[PDB]
């Protein structure tokens, strides 16, 4: 029967570190992301949440007509 | 050819106001682009000036921009004293 249907205990036993190295990775990084998420939220300095300003490439720069702008 | 002869014979039987209106917006429509004096009016739209004319800061390299208002350089509106 174990010849036939099953195999050894070190084929499940590595399977198993192979597993939990994954979602071990997984749950770091889920809360790292978390954490990234709220300082760039927070501060504004991150490539996320980049909320549009006007831009310059309008501003007509010529004379108006009075000196004074 | 001899359908809308017909047709336009009896549009200016029935109804010369209708004729003459569509006559006059499609000429109103077709002969600006075909005009030689639009270009002559939007230069003429151009040579008012509205505001006052800022000067530049000579910088020794401006061969085509007049030191005083009589020099030769810059427009010419000699063609609109002959307009
Ligand atoms: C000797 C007599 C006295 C003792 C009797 C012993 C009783 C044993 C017989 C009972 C059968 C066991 C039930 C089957 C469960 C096993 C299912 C599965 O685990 O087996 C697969 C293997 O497949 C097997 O062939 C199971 C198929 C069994 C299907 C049973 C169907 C019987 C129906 C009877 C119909 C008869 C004719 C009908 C006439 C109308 C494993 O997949 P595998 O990918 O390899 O795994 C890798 C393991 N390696 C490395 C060893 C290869
Ligand atoms: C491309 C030019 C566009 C710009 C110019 C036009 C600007 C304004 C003129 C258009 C105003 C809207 C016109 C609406 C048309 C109404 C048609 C209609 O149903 O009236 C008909 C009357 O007119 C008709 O017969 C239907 C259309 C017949 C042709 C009308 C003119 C079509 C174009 C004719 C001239 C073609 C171009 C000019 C060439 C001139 C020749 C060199 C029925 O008369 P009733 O009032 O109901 O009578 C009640 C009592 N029995």
């Amino acid at each position: 029967i174990a010849r036939t249907f099953y195999d050894g205990p070190e084929k499940n036993y590595e399977k198993t570190m192979a597993i939990l190295q994954i979602e071990a990775e997984k749950a770091e990084l889920r809360l790292k992301e978390l954490e990234v998420r709220r300082l760039m939220r927070a501060r504004g300095d991150g490539p996320w949440y980049q909320y549009p300003t006007i831009d310059k490439a309008l501003i007509d720069h010529s004379p108006k007509t009075t000196p004074d702008n | 050819a001899g359908r809308i002869a017909s047709f336009l014979k009896n549009a200016w039987a029935k109804e010369p106001v209708l004729v003459a209106s569509f006559a006059i917006g499609g000429l109103a429509i077709i002969l600006p682009s075909l005009s030689p004096y639009t270009n002559y009016a939007i230069r003429i739209n151009r040579a008012t000036p509205y505001n006052y004319p800022v000067p530049l800061r000579d910088d020794g390299n401006m061969p085509d921009v007049p030191s005083h208002p009589q020099d030769p350089q810059g427009p010419s509106l000699e063609w609109l004293k002959n307009l």
